RNA sequence: ACUCUGGUUUCUCUUCAGAUCGCAUAAAUCUUUCGCCUUUUACUAAAGAUUUCCGUGGAGAGGAACAACUCUGAGUCUU
RNA sequence: AAGGUAAGUAU
């Protein structure tokens, strides 16, 4: 117990890892195995799983991980070096991908859990891509090995083939996102570990070679593990490992030495308990009491694999070798996360992970208490130590060095090291660790930086959390009793603190809309709101998706707007963007902060924009990386460039605001390029004020966008389903019924299941999972994630189209309807006022 | 007809005597959605069968999708073993049916006691 | 038994259903000294177990309490805590494939499980295949809410109507006021289990059902592997851990298939249950109704599900008790003796004793114009006068006891007919099934207890569940089905509940001593009595008893003076 | 490679029961909401609280089969 | 299961 606390001082003996993977792949069960290994009094029941990290009532009822859980435990190594591991057990459901990112930012390593039978899935690919984006070390663990034995009954050669295909597919996926060659994976490299958390099996090549060397002696387990995978064979005539098969049917080294003993032990335990199990256990040195042989097949198998394999030292050595410690892993984290960069003095100090440096925490999670009235922040300490009952300065996502408004001084109360079910109170937490900070909840909303007050004033904030996918599902939430309206708001605040991707916004009409990723995510959000935060009756509107606005044609006429001062005139035109350019802006392929000489060269090369015209780019909207581009095209001899640059900032804010609030239905604007064609700026400095230019800039943006042919854009989800080969036609029928088209239908290699990948409208995806599972009688399962915005069919400005309430409109009537009702939901006017 | 069923459902959502029998009006398994009416029964990999129902009839009501998949994927060598197993099982079942046949297919001298009492009970 | 009975119905085109009641009304019950004791029984229903495959269970399969005296498999004569080996468990699992669905995981029960039905009951809706319930809370006024600006339909985009299943899959997202609602298990991973179809095939086999892995060589897989066969050499004592042990035995495939087996067959050992407590057809209606089935069997499915859900919901943990055992305190007293008898003999004895007890109850007031036959039908011996008809009335309890003893007489008479040789074993099974499926027609005990109809409607329902699983293949409709376990256990479950009523009604009837608008007329009377008692107690009434009535008069006038809203002030 | 280690079954009694007592499931009474209503005795069907009943586990105690050797771990376990 | 007992003298 005390050794765990004393182990935090050494930053080299700490590993900050996050266990991420597809839904139901064994991460929680693996953490349960680690907890049982560390805790003698914690053992799973024979029938029910343990689910140590599944602490929420929702998790224990839904059976799905909802929130990331921190587990800080001391694990022995293969040699016995007791390392300190901070494991972030993240949900596997794609809808909760944000919950992974909260745990992914404060982690120096990623453990990708992959089911042996299923293989690489949707969330697995998303998580490896995202983790590579945050420049994290990636190690792979193939869980549920027994599914190749006890379920598929594959031959050991075919089990090896399936494992090799699984490992080689992740290698071909990381190459698509990581330029570094060190991100390759191979079990002989120590990158890849094998496990079956249901039966407490956990081995790498090094660990199993260590078992061999303990059994027989005089074996170099490192050298032995170097030849325990791949096309290398074993010749007992020379007792040597040869790249060529000694005999006609010589099995590979992995098959002969690793998969063969595991297959045989599992076969003996599950088939020959009464006849050959005692003999094979004497052969393996395992001694089980008479009562331990009376257990059913599954508890007996778990017990015998616990005895034979012992501790989970393979996982520990993989993580230690291939996941950097906070001391060595701080520099890329600081570069990718700290806004001031590594060149900053504070960045340089934080790169050393000094426990005696200035305090710099990075809170990414916020965990509620039992009563739900107090929240405990959770974050990684990057420099210095945090002490209990100590005044600190808590920044915010909007804080800047110029603006001390977003920073509030708060006293840190008790500090906890959090391990799943329980928390151990501590006095101080040195750098490189994970800490539950109490008393700093009030200024923190989503993500904050904690530093010391009255010192280290030149301390910026860490970058705001960047999420894998956009949240487009929108639900309006009201109280049943309006008298209880504040409580809901209070509850709303709490869920905003508890869900990283949640977005609560009050509309013009007074409807409070919550933004979520999917049906299960919003279901959990409303359960939390109703049952623990608000504790009041709540009315929920029918779910709806958010829309965007685009153009398909150049504006017919040059659209002019003049300020109320009647001295400034802006004449603009609107053009649609090229294919992929908006995605390039969104993916941060190009930034407005790039050097201007090469910024124009990008558009001159990939899109052949004129060098002078490309250099005329002002900014992107509505954000820094927003998919809308504002380009100047004024005649140099007709507008004074120096004078135009004076109001350039005001025009930029007007553009950003107008693109963030569309004219059609008060929504975002995507894939539009606004060209400024004429500027007439008042020569007097005070007659070109921002308070007049910005509304005028928004008005001219609206006019140009309206004159250009408006179109509504709806989100399309990418859905992959794993179903028996017979159920493919049923999936096709359901998707065709819900306006979705199948892009691919590929069999899963090494399993009869087929994976069907399709694109569905997001507004047509409500109940699609239920429809698919009920129609196929539960054999087909689907996971849906937002993929891309697509133009909805129909003209959205067609006034002649009549909308019938309580009828699903045809396709050409969609774009119009999707506008009008949305406007009615926003409290806007009945139709688009072009004259406004 | 069924098109108006969906609209009617949407509108409805938004806008003495001993009876041994159960009334047919109590039935809940009535749906307008073709997905929820003609559900996809579990094939169970072509090797699992619903309880109670006889296996012989269940085999002939199978979708044949998995049978076609097997006869397509199987190589000749592994096809011969399955053919031999099918022939052996067919011969065993033919012998069982031959022994368990009606008295109309047996002569009086070769009648067994069970068949004798079956004939008498008729 | 299920396999055998379908064979004796498919071949026996015309089946001789037993005649009920088996014996005449006035015929006295058969003596167990010259009719059944000396006769030998006919053959029972027993499947011909294959000596090759069904070898582990062949010896003891059709024995009463099998393996009870085998100390290796059963703890002892108490017959609890059976210990079985994998070969016998796998052999038993094959002999029960007809009664078990080959479901590998509970993904089949996606929205068709207990939690989903609890949700549907709480939310007043119903899954199509699921049952229907009376609303948990009426809330009729709040059921039809006004046209708010929030729920405005003019603001609602309709693409696919929100079904009942949607409001059950995500109850907290799709409907308002989700109270007393349950969250269902989201998705168990698809258990991809591929069962072998031929024993003459390796246990670990690349079945054609698996899509081929097809290891591609388009990209030459490059990995760090040292210089081959030049530096590392294994010691001569080093071999794979289990090289002597074969990869698979004969029991490997069956042992693996035992893992993905129903609850009773995936265990190596366990605890012994009662025959009552084993619902053989519980999983038949827990799953979805088979397609292409008539309306009545479907409604039977929903009603069986309704009763199952109601039982599983209105269940409270059993209350602690001191474990007083009956039939243990009988033999403590010098009034009961212990022996061993054939069950048919005990049934005949109990039928005769119940007839004697009912006869004693009938001639209770020395009235001899009511006659109880041996089929337990009560009829007047003559055209009884109206006064005598009134004088010979018995409550519903007596007729309920008469009808339950009639049901026992029917069962015992069917077994007696089987033992004599009148009917076959298959005929006896079919007769018992008919008895337990038609208790209302056979006995008519619902007239004296209407709640009993709940059992009766269930017994018919189970029939629809069984018959349409039975008469499915070449076997057609007919009086041959004899799966009588369900009705038998249902009537036993009725019996456990009705026993206390009959016991207390009797024991307080044939005992030496007999025992037999008040809300509003409660407090005033008790208050007047209490006040008068207190006043008279404190009164020194040794001299002033005659004032007592006067006191009550004051208690009236004051009350009247309050009711008349007039002043009340007695000077003395 | 050693000496001691003391059984299992079964019949009863007395208590405690959290736990699916029970991988099964009845009845009664009372209190509310209902549906029949025409008066109890039966009911329509949901809820809440109780009681009884069919069974159960743990522990302790007392007899019997048992007849006890030894299982078994404790250990210096021996070449 | 009932709410369907004529009462009265005489042995
Ligand atoms: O067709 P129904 O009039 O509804 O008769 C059915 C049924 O017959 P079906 O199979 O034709 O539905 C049974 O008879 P089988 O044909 O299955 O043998 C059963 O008869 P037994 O239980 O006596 O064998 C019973 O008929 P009944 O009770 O009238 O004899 C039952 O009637 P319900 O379905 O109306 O309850």
């Amino acid at each position: 117990m005390d050794f765990l606390a004393d182990l935090m001082d050494n930053s080299e003996l700490i590993r900050n890892v996050t266990l991420c993977g597809h839904l139901h792949h064994g991460k929680t069960c693996f953490v349960d195995c680690l907890i049982e290994q560390t805790h003698p009094e914690i053992r799973k029941r024979y029938d029910q799983d343990l689910c140590y990290t599944d602490i929420l009532f929702t998790e224990q009822e839904r059976g799905v991980g909802i929130k990331s859980t921190p587990v800080t435990v001391v694990l022995p190594d293969t040699k016995g070096k007791s390392y300190l591991f901070n494991i972030m057990d993240t949900p596997g459901h794609v809808n909760f991908s944000d919950e992974v990112t909260a745990g992914l930012r404060i982690s120096d390593g990623v453990v990708l859990f992959i089911d042996a039978a299923e293989g690489v899935m949707l969330n697995t690919e998303r998580l490896i891509k995202h983790a590579v984006q945050e420049r994290l070390a990636v190690t792979v663990c193939i869980n549920k090995i027994d599914r190749l034995i006890l379920e598929l009954k594959l031959p050991p050669t075919d089990a090896y083939y399936k494992l090799r295909h699984i490992v080689d597919e992740v290698n071909g996926l990381i190459s698509m996102y990581s330029t570094d060659e060190n991100l390759i994976l191979s079990p002989l490299l120590g990158n890849v570990c094998f496990s079956s958390s249901q039966y407490s099996i956990c081995f790498t090549l090094g660990s199993f070679a260590k078992i061999y060397a303990d059994t027989f002696g005089d074996i170099n387990y490192q050298e032995f593990a170097k030849r325990l995978w791949g096309d290398i064979y074993f010749n007992p005539k020379t007792r040597k490992f040869t790249k060529k098969a000694p005999t006609s049917s010589s099995q590979r080294s992995f098959v002969e030495f690793i998969l063969e003993p595991l297959y045989k032990i599992l076969a003996q335990v599950v088939g020959d308990v009464d006849t050959s199990l005692p003999r094979t256990l004497d052969e393996l040195g395992i001694h089980l009491t008479k009562e331990e042989l009376k257990l059913n097949i599954r508890p007996l198998l778990r017990l015998v694999c616990k005895k034979f394999f012992g501790e989970f030292t393979g996982f520990v050595d993989m993580c230690v070798q291939h996941i950097p410690s906070p001391k060595v892993g701080a520099k890329p984290k600081i570069e990718h996360t700290y806004t001031g960069g590594v060149d900053s003095d504070l960045g340089e100090a934080m790169s050393d992970c000094d426990p005696d440096g200035p305090l710099m925490c990075h809170t990414t999670k916020m965990y509620s208490t039992d009563d739900g009235v107090q929240f405990h922040a959770f974050g990684r300490v990057l420099s210095g130590t945090i002490h209990a009952g100590q005044p600190v300065k808590v920044l915010g996502e909007n804080y800047t060095l110029e603006d001390e408004e977003d920073s509030q001084i708060c006293t840190v109360g008790r500090l906890w090291i959090s391990v799943a079910r329980y928390h151990i109170e501590v006095n101080r937490v040195p750098a490189g660790n994970w800490v539950l900070i109490e008393g700093v909840d009030q200024p923190i909303v989503k993500t904050a930086t904690i530093t010391e007050p009255r010192g280290n004033e030149e301390a910026q904030i860490f970058r705001p959390l960047k999420f894998n996918t956009t949240s487009v599902i929108k639900i309006a939430v009201e109280p049943v009793n309006p008298s209880e309206l504040p409580k809901m708001l209070d509850g709303l605040r709490k869920v905003n603190k508890s869900y990283p991707s949640l977005t609560t916004k009050v509309e013009e009409s007074g409807e409070h809309v919550i933004l979520g990723t999917g049906e299960l995510y919003l279901d959990c959000v409303m359960h939390d709101l109703r049952k623990m935060y608000s504790e009041i009756d709540i009315k929920v509107a029918d779910p709806v998706v958010t829309f965007c606005e685009t153009v398909v044609e150049t504006s017919s006429l040059k659209c002019f707007a003049e300020t109320p001062n009647k001295k400034n005139k802006i004449t603009m035109i609107a053009e649609p963007l090229e294919k992929g350019l908006a995605e390039d802006i969104e993916n941060e392929v190009v930034q407005i902060t790039w050097n201007r000489k090469k910024l124009g060269e990008f558009f001159q090369t990939k899109y052949d924009w004129d060098l002078l015209a490309a250099r005329s780019i002002w900014a992107f909207g509505p954000d820094a990386t927003g998919p809308n581009i504002l380009v100047d095209d004024t005649l140099p001899s007709e507008v004074d460039k120096a004078l135009l640059g004076s109001v350039k900032d005001s025009i930029v804010q007007g553009f950003q605001w107008g693109t963030r609030e569309g004219p059609l239905c008060d929504e975002l604007i995507r894939n539009v390029k606004f060209k400024i064609l004429d500027a007439v700026v008042a020569q007097e400095p005070l007659h070109r004020g921002g308070g007049q230019i910005i509304p005028t800039a928004r008005r001219v943006v609206y006019s140009a966008f309206l004159m250009a042919t408006p179109r509504l854009m709806e989100p399309y989800y990418f859905v992959e389903v794993q179903a028996p080969a017979d159920c493919v036609s049923a999936v096709y029928t359901v998707l065709a019924r819900r306006r979705g088209h199948v892009t691919q239908d590929a069999p899963i290699p090494g399993s009869p299941l087929y994976t069907i990948k399709a694109f569905i409208p997001a507004i047509d995806s409500f109940g699609f999972e239920t429809d698919l599972r009920t129609h196929t009688q539960g054999q087909a399962f689907s996971l849906s994630v937002f993929h891309h915005w697509q133009i909805v069919p129909g003209d959205p400005l067609d006034k002649s189209i009549v909308i019938r309430p309580l009828e699903p409109q045809p396709a050409p009537h969609l774009a119009r309807e999707f506008m009008i009702k949305t406007r009615r939901r926003k409290g806007l006017s009945e139709d688009v006022s072009i004259s406004k | 007809k069924d098109k108006s069923k969906e609209l009617h459902a949407i509108k409805e959502r938004y806008l003495r005597k001993f009876v041994f029998e159960w009334d047919a009006s109590e039935d809940t398994s009535i749906d307008y959605n073709p997905l929820y009416k003609e559900r996809h029964q579990v094939q169970l990999l072509g090797r699992g069968f619903i309880a109670g129902i006889d296996l012989k009839q269940q085999k002939r009501e199978q979708s044949r999708f998995y049978g076609d998949l097997m006869e397509k994927r199987r190589t000749l060598e592994e096809k011969e073993q399955e053919e031999a197993r099918l022939r052996k099982l067919r011969k065993k079942e033919a012998k069982q049916r031959w022994d368990d046949r009606h008295w109309s297919q047996k002569k009086l001298d070769e009648m067994t006691d069970r068949d004798w009492r079956i004939f008498r009970e008729d | 038994m299920w396999i055998m009975m379908r064979r004796e119905k498919r071949d026996r085109r015309h089946f001789k259903r037993m005649r009920f009641p088996p014996f005449d009304d006035e015929e006295p019950p058969l003596d167990y000294a010259d009719n059944i004791l000396d006769v030998e029984p006919l053959e029972a229903i027993q499947l011909e177990l294959d000596p090759e495959e069904d070898a582990p269970v062949l010896d003891w399969f059709y024995d009463h309490q099998p393996l009870r005296d085998s100390r290796k498999y059963v703890n002892g004569s108490t017959y609890q805590r059976w210990q079985f080996t994998l070969p016998m468990m796998s052999t038993l699992y094959r002999l029960a494939n007809q009664l078990l669905t080959d479901l590998v995981d509970d993904n089949y029960f996606y929205l068709f499980d207990l939690k989903a039905f609890f949700t549907s009951k709480a939310l007043n809706m119903a899954i199509p295949g699921g049952p229907k319930f009376e609303p948990l809370v009426r809330d009729i006024n709040l059921q039809d809410e006004d046209w708010n600006e929030f729920n405005d339909i003019n603001k609602i985009i309709i693409r696919q109507p929100i079904r009942t299943e949607y409001k059950i899959a995500f109850p907290y997202l799709y409907n308002n006021l989700p109270h007393h609602v349950h969250l269902t298990w989201y998705h168990t991973p698809n258990v991809v289990f591929i069962k072998t179809e031929d024993p003459d095939l390796p246990a670990f086999y690349f079945d054609p059902l698996i899509n081929p892995i097809s290891h591609r060589h388009s990209v030459k897989s490059q990995e760090p592997l040292p210089d081959d066969d030049e530096e590392f050499e294994l010691p001569e004592f080093v071999e794979p851990f289990l090289k002597d042990t074969p990869l698979y035995t004969d029991n490997t495939a069956n042992g693996i298939a035992l893992l993905w087996a129903p609850r009773p067959f995936n265990l190596r050992s366990g605890r012994t249950r009662r025959a009552l407590d084993i619902p053989l057809v519980k999983n038949w209606y827990r799953e979805h109704c088979p397609a292409g089935q008539p309306v009545k069997v479907r409604v039977s499915y929903q009603k069986l599900l309704k009763y199952y859900v109601l039982n599983a919901l209105k269940h409270r943990p059993p209350k602690a008790q001191k474990k007083r055992y009956l039939f243990r305190s009988f033999k403590a007293t010098k009034f009961f003796q212990s022996t061993k008898l054939d069950w048919v003999e005990v049934g005949l004895q109990v039928c005769r004793q119940g007839y004697n007890m009912l006869n004693l109850l009938i001639h209770r007031k020395n009235l001899n114009y009511l006659h109880l036959d041996y089929n337990f039908n009560l009829k007047p011996v003559k055209t009884l006068t109206t006064k005598e008809r009134k004088k010979s009335r018995f409550g519903n309890a007596f007729h309920l006891c008469r009808e339950v003893l009639r049901l026992t007489k029917l069962v015992v008479d069917s077994h007696v007919q089987y033992r004599l040789g009148n009917v076959d074993a298959f005929q006896l099974a079919d007769g018992l099934q008919y008895i337990f499926a038609h208790v209302g027609q056979l006995t008519g005990m619902y007239r004296y207890k209407y709640k009993l109809m709940r059992q009766i409607r269930m017994c018919k329902d189970l029939k629809h569940l069984i018959y349409y699983r039975f008469n499915t293949g070449p076997v057609g409709k007919g009086p041959g089905c004899g799966f009588w376990a369900a009705g038998w256990r249902v009537w036993l479950f009725f019996m456990r509940g009705i026993t206390p009523l009959l016991e207390r009604w009797l024991g307080n009837l044939l005992a030496r001593q007999f025992e037999g608008q008040r809300v509003e007329s409660h407090f005033d009377l008790e208050l007047r009595a209490a006040v008068m008692h207190d006043i008279l107690d404190m009164m020194p009434e040794g001299i002033k008893q005659n004032k007592a009535r006067t006191i009550l008069q004051h208690l009236s006038e004051a009350w009247r003076c309050w009711k008349a809203n007039i002043p009340w002030k007695v000077p003395g």
